DNA sequence: AAATGTCCACGAAGGGTTACTTCGGCAACCGAAAAAAACATTTATTTATAGTAGCCGAAAATAGTG
DNA sequence: CACTATTTTCGGCTACTATAAATAAATGTTTTTTTCGCAGGTAACCCTTCGTGGACATTT
RNA sequence: GUUGCC
């Protein structure tokens, strides 16, 4: 069908738009545009937003590839709630029926930070140490059902305060974009353990 | 002040709404004041938005329109009431959605969402014109759809006509009345329409400039002989056909 | 923002060519002009899963409006619809939780007002034309007059329509006569 | 009569109109728009969990000033 | 040495967050169909009009 | 397919 060819054509320039500003390296986009093609063809696209349903399209493919990109940034551009992304995120992921599919290791968050972290020319040392803590991070039972970007962002800032002092409890927060109090008790919670 | 502009609009009201006013019989009927001032409270009622401006051809007019219509468009704000403006001068042919943003150019979102609320308001309908089908045509509660009817049983009235002909244009015109026909408006224009498509089937006959005679189809109707015509079409490959040639 | 025009000595009566159209950001200028300048620190923007999502901050609960609780408890079983308005600025929702929350908060205090079956202790009775002495009107009545004034508007407008409609057939008659 | 009035058709002159300009070889490299239709969400109401996350906030506490 | 002075911190209080399941009602969002978009380089060579002269015709 | 050069 002619309009079966035009609502694809503009979905394509849709998944070719957040790719852009998000810094998604291209084989994301043309990857991503499979699962949408056969997502389709079962009758999931009718009813819901389309700026929504290719949101939580892209997102699939970032964690097949296993990336940085996490998925409050893909709600923060088209400012709306993170909840809403997420919801129609489950409800996709049980009907199309996606068994495999990787954990999110918060070690992918580490070695992405540093760059836009704005700390000294020593930036190798800043995260092999953290990598380190880490690891130490992951034995220990801190994060077992609590947030990747959580326990991501507590690390990193042990690490830079230990040799640094460029933390102020709110540069990590304008990165890691999860609030203050919620990791004062993170580190309250490594303290006594 | 005041009662200056309670006394023109007055006078404005006075006479029925045709006659459209102008300034050479108005001086003459209000010329207490010199020209200076006599505008002055006219751009005020300007201001008061009753009296509006409008034209006979090449040279300057003026119309009082009521108070009643007046009430109920200052409730609107200033681009709700200028397109209320369009329809109300348009009237009696409506008038076309795109060619309203054509005279605003305002865009097709802020000309669309003001009419959907314009519509709750009760001031303008949709009708379906047919000159040129499927266009946008909007106008007031007054109902002009000055532009018999376009679908289909015309031949209801259009078989039995041919009936009263069968036993043998004025003389049609007492018969349509009876029978509790479903029409609402006739003319001895129709009829004659009505007629001329019987002469281009040939079910009967025009004579001495208005008079009918039947052309004998009933005995076709019941080689010239196009009925009881069956062919075999199954198992004959010697059949003859009209294409097949092209 | 109406049409304007003036008199000259050369053509009297001629009107303005410029005020037959509309600027549209002339009036919306003035008001930009008087807001207040700030210095956006990209700091400051940060925005975290609390964000863009209804729900606001609850005005925690006072003694002295737990008498206008407990009481308006006591007089209905449980009616949320006209309990809110007696807290003026207080909504629907979050009254709701306050029914829900005391349940394990104080469940015992609560267990009291069902068992309470009968006009309570008999200081209600300001607190019943307190809410009355609002807009003081027969609300049973009054309804019903303004309602019967509004189908009369319709019908005169309805009125209005087949009057408007019988003298256009009778107009466009005489067209097709002609 | 006959001479002029008139009408007619072939040819002359220029009018703009249409396919035209080496032979090799190496590197490369790339319509819109209304309507019809389907269908998810919001709309409550439970009733169980832990987690953020916000706002407060008072009261624990070290600290700042006389 | 001491009552302050703001802070540090717990702290409880509250407000959502999937989960299944009922409507019934309304809303909001998006493919699939059915359907008219306004002036009111050079050189043949064929092409067109200009011109000029042909014999009929009708008057003198 | 298109350019550069002998």
């Amino acid at each position: 069908l002619e309009s079966r060819e035009a609502t694809l054509n503009n979905a394509r320039r849709k998944l070719r738009a957040v790719s852009y500003a998000l810094h998604i390296p291209e084989y994301i986009t043309d990857a991503a545009f499979q699962w949408y093609k056969l997502a389709l063809a079962n009758n999931f696209v009718q009813g819901r937003r389309s700026q929504n349903v290719i949101a939580s399209c892209l997102y699939v493919a970032c964690r097949k590839e296993k990336t940085h990109h996490m998925l409050i940034d893909f709600s923060s551009r088209l400012q709306v709630s993170v909840y809403s992304i997420g919801a129609t995120f489950l409800k996709m992921v049980k009907k199309l029926h996606i068994t495999e599919l990787p954990l999110a290791d918060p070690s992918l968050f580490i070695q992405h930070f540093a760059e836009k972290l704005d700390l000294a020319d020593k930036k190798i040392k800043v995260v092999k140490d953290a990598v380190k803590l880490a690891q130490r991070m992951s034995k220990d039972w801190m994060f077992e059902g609590r947030r990747p970007a959580g326990i991501a962002g507590a690390c990193i800032l042990l690490a830079c305060r230990m040799n640094n002092l460029r933390r102020t409890h709110t540069e990590i927060v304008a990165v890691s974009h999860v609030a203050e109090e919620t990791l004062q008790q993170r580190l309250n919670e490594f303290k006594n353990t | 002040l005041s009662d200056n502009a309670k006394t023109l609009h007055s006078q404005m009201m006075s006479k029925g709404i045709g006659a459209l006013f102008t300034q050479q019989e108005l001086q003459k009927q209000m010329g207490i004041g010199s020209l200076t001032d006599l505008m002055s409270i006219v751009q005020e009622l300007l201001d008061k938005n009753l009296i509006k401006l409008v034209k006979q051809n090449d040279e300057l007019k003026f119309q009082g329109v009521l108070e009643s219509e007046a009430q109920k468009k200052a409730t609107m704000s200033a681009e709700e009431a200028l397109v209320y403006s369009y329809i109300e001068a348009s009237g009696r042919e409506g008038i076309w959605s795109k060619t309203i943003k054509a005279r605003t150019n305002l865009h097709q979102h802020v000309v669309l969402k003001c009419l959907k609320s314009l519509e709750s308001q009760r001031y303008v309908k949709s009708v379906k014109s047919v000159k040129f089908p499927t266009r946008k045509i909007y106008m007031l509660y007054s109902l002009q759809p000055s532009v018999e009817l376009d679908i289909e049983f015309i031949n209801s009235l259009l078989t039995i006509v041919w009936r009263f002909i069968s036993e043998n244009t004025q003389e049609i015109l007492e018969f349509i009345t009876a029978a509790q026909v479903a029409n609402v408006e006739l003319t001895p224009s129709n009829i004659r329409s009505l007629c001329e498509v019987l002469v281009y089937d040939d079910k009967l006959e025009k004579v001495t400039h208005d008079c009918y005679r039947v052309t004998l189809e009933s005995i076709l109707q019941m080689i010239f002989n196009y009925f009881k015509m069956f062919p075999a079409s199954k198992h004959d490959k010697e059949v003859v056909y009209f294409d097949e040639w092209t | 923002t109406a049409i304007q025009l003036k008199l000259n000595p050369d053509g009297t009566m001629a009107i303005d060519e410029e005020t037959m159209v509309v600027d549209r950001h002339k009036n919306a200028s003035i008001e930009n002009e008087y807001k207040e300048k700030v210095d956006e620190n990209p700091f400051a923007n940060l925005y975290n899963y609390g964000s863009y999502g209804r729900g606001s901050y609850t005005d925690p609960w006072t003694v002295e409006e737990m008498i206008k609780f407990y009481k308006a408890l006591s007089m209905w079983g449980t009616d949320f619809n006209l309990i809110s308005q007696l807290y003026p600025y207080r909504s629907r929702k979050q009254v709701k939780a306050k029914f829900v929350n005391e349940e394990k908060k104080r469940p015992i205090l609560i267990e009291l007002a069902l068992r309470s079956k009968l006009p309570p202790n008999f200081d209600e009775y300001c607190c019943e034309i307190k809410k009355n002495i609002g807009t003081v009107a027969d609300f049973n009545e009054k309804l019903i007059e303004l309602q019967n004034e509004h189908k009369h508007h319709m019908k005169e407008i309805e009125e209005a329509k087949n009057t408007a409609k019988e003298e256009d057939q009778t107009a466009q008659r005489l067209n097709d006569a002609n």
